[PDB]
């Protein structure tokens, strides 16, 4: 269920 | 390039005074994103916590929610409040803490039910940062939460969690600081 994205991945996705 | 989906849909405010508008009546939504690249989208757009002006506040929350007291999942709740110190970065803990949120980076389903959403507010004497809970008295819950905070943030000073009726009753200009909770 319960969607997660950690910062690292969050971070490669806007830079 | 198909967008990310998230855990949720979350809407975007800006809050501005301005004389003969209601405290409600002066918050806005500039924005509903509910995909990885639009939430960055959001705040590519959107004015950076270190160029924003005194008493012009910045509130996040899942999209259901209204950024209010009144709100029912807010009511009987609480915030998390981070009290800024003059060494930190601000578009760091707005950054990091919005992460947090949004890519529901929570050890446990449960934390993530509690999230009603974030509030950043700059100001002279000392700007603040809150993350508002559904509950003041999931104990275990909200100290795991502010735990999570606290090490995503690398904050030092102590955080205090204060339920919506302390925030009600809080005098502008006061400056005590005390919390339910505290971490
Ligand atoms: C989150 N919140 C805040 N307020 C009202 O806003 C006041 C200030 O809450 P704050 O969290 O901004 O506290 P702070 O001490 O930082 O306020 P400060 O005096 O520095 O003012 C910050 C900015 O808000 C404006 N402001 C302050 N009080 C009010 C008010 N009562 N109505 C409209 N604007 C206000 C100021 O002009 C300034 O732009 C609270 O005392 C409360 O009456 C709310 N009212 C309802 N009904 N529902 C809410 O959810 C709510």
């Amino acid at each position: 269920g319960r969607i997660i994205y950690d910062r690292k991945f969050l971070m490669e996705c806007r830079n | 390039e198909f967008p990310h989906p998230l855990q949720d849909s979350w809407s975007y405010y800006l809050f501005q005074f301005r004389k003969a508008l209601d405290w409600d009546e002066c918050l806005e939504k500039v924005a509903t994103f509910s995909t990885i690249e639009d939430f960055w989208s959001v705040l590519t757009h959107t004015v950076r916590p270190r160029e924003i002006t005194y008493g012009k506040d910045l509130y996040m929350f899942k999209s259901d929610i209204m950024p209010k007291w009144e709100d029912p999942k807010n009511e009987n709740g609480g915030r998390w409040l981070i009290n800024v110190t003059a060494r930190q970065d601000v578009d760091f803990l707005w950054d990091e803490l919005l992460m947090l949120l949004i890519g529901s980076d929570w050890d446990t389903d449960e934390e993530d039910r509690q999230i009603c959403g974030a509030v950043f507010q700059p100001r002279s004497r000392g700007s603040k940062l809150s993350v508002w809970l559904t509950s003041d008295n999931e104990e275990e819950t909200i100290l795991s939460i502010g735990r999570r905070i606290k090490e995503r943030l690398e904050l030092e000073d102590t955080i205090y969690f204060q339920p919506v009726s302390d925030q009600r009753s809080q005098t502008r200009g006061s400056d005590i600081c005390t919390g339910k909770y505290e971490i």
